[PDB]
């Protein structure tokens, strides 16, 4: 009921239900490759399970 | 499409596609002869007729 | 054209050493020479509406800006570019701004910005980029421009002087908003803001 | 001033081959002796550009222009510095004209032309052997050599124009 635009509300939906881990994950995310290049880019996520 | 086919003759000279010579300009090929051993202009035309 | 063992790889291609036009080559202007400065001019072709008010008065504004160059450019035909709000025409001014650099240090200043406006404005900087200062092929200035005395434009130094480098947008919390002075209408208008929050 | 800044680029991409045109155009005009006209000379003003907009993603008999043009000189008309361009930029630059409508005259002139010299040139030959070399004279690899060899693939606008990707700024 937020919003009609969807592709704001996937943005919207994914940061109210997520834990503050991936909260801060996707933003850390975010912050780090805001506009590059993906040539520029070459990165790692390691997680356990 | 800008000077007519007398001034594109001359490209053809630039780009070295047609050789030039001293006997025929690329200027004339409108002035195309027809010679050679195969025309015989010396026959009266009741022959042909 | 004898040889027929070429005539299978019809699919061929090649690598062509590019080359940048005449004009643009050792076009980076210099200390104590006479430079050229062509105002880029924008002309929104869409009618004006609701929806497109502010893509077609900000575009006729008189702050323009220019390329500078040490030599000097042939006539430029008018070119057409499609924004969302519709077609543009883009003429280049046929008479030059003539100006004099008189000091290295304002030198670096144009070049400066030059290099900010790719880095920050457009995004369009790599991390192995670097300020270019060999006036070899490809190189040449842009510059802002505002209105002086009677018709004639110049450069506009305070903006360079200002901006070398875009601010890095950063909040407010209330304890640090609480001082900071009351924002004025005037301080707004007609600027770039941005949410942080 | 932002606003015009965000058409930086695609300005500076267009003036660049602008660039090109017009030292082709130039060129070409003083090697045909044309260049004292008065279209073409000092006082030249370039048309602007044209949509051509049949591309994709955008009792009597009339007399033909080519040839009025070709034997009368009042209707001859200055190479434009746009047409210039159009030649010049690739399909593959995904840009609002190509070179693929001046291709198919510039391909008839060249087909006639070298059926012409060759004809006027060999005349004692069978047809087959003309039409060999004419089809030898017309191929890919000899335009290609004849064109590499006047040094202006190294002016040519063939890539699309990623400015954030494969652009370096000036």
């Amino acid at each position: 009921y937020d919003d009609d635009d969807d592709n704001v509300n996937t943005e919207e939906v994914i940061m109210n239900f997520s834990t503050p881990k991936v909260q801060r994950f996707l933003m850390s995310l975010k912050v780090s490759f805001a506009d590059k290049d993906p040539k520029d880019i070459c990165c790692l996520v390691f997680v356990e399970r | 499409k800008n000077y007519g086919l007398q001034h594109a003759f001359k490209m053809l000279e630039y780009f070295k596609i047609c050789r030039a010579d001293i006997d025929k300009p690329l200027t004339q090929l409108l002035n195309l002869e027809l010679g050679g051993k195969k025309m015989r202009a010396n026959v009266n035309t009741t022959e042909i007729d | 054209v004898t040889a027929t063992v070429n005539k299978a790889d019809k699919s061929k291609d090649r690598t062509y050493k590019t080359e940048c036009p005449l004009e643009f080559y050792d076009a980076l202007p210099r200390v104590g020479e006479i430079c050229y400065a062509y105002e880029i001019f924008l002309e929104p072709q869409f009618e004006s509406c609701e929806y497109t008010e502010h893509m077609y008065l900000n575009l006729q504004t008189p702050r323009n800006y220019a390329i500078l160059l040490r030599n000097k450019l042939p006539r430029l035909a008018e070119m057409p570019l499609f924004s969302n709000q519709g077609k543009l025409h883009v003429r280049v001014a046929n008479a030059p701004l003539e100006v004099i650099i008189q000091n290295s240090e304002q030198l670096e200043l144009l070049h400066q910005f030059h290099g900010m406006v790719f880095r920050d404005i457009l995004k369009i900087w790599h991390p192995f980029f670097v300020l270019d200062r060999r006036s070899k092929e490809n190189s040449y200035l842009v510059v802002p421009l505002i209105l002086g005395a009677g018709e004639q434009k110049c450069f506009d130094w305070e903006l360079m002087t200002n901006f070398r480098r875009l601010p890095q947008s950063h909040g407010s919390n209330v304890q640090q908003r609480e001082q900071q002075p009351a924002p004025r209408p005037e301080d707004f208008e007609g600027k770039i803001v941005t949410q942080w929050y | 001033l932002w606003l015009k800044l965000i058409f930086l680029p695609s300005i500076l991409n267009r003036m660049y081959f602008l660039l090109h045109a017009e030292a082709l155009r130039k060129r070409f005009n003083t090697y045909l002796n044309l260049h004292l006209l008065p279209f073409n000379g000092t006082d030249y003003m370039p048309r602007p550009l044209e949509i051509d907009y049949s591309l994709k993603r955008n009792g009597k008999v009339k007399p033909l222009l080519i040839l009025q043009k070709t034997v009368s000189k009042e209707h001859i008309t200055p190479a434009e510095q746009g047409e210039f361009l159009a030649a010049i930029t690739a399909s593959s630059a995904a840009d609002v004209f190509d070179m693929e409508r001046l291709e198919i005259l510039g391909n008839s002139f060249l087909k006639l032309s070298a059926t012409l010299y060759l004809a006027s040139k060999y005349s004692d030959w069978n047809e087959g052997t003309l039409t060999e070399v004419k089809s030898k004279l017309v191929s890919n690899r000899n335009l290609l050599f004849c064109l590499i060899d006047a040094d202006i693939p190294k002016t040519l606008n063939t890539i699309q124009f990623t400015p954030r990707y494969t652009w370096l700024p000036p």
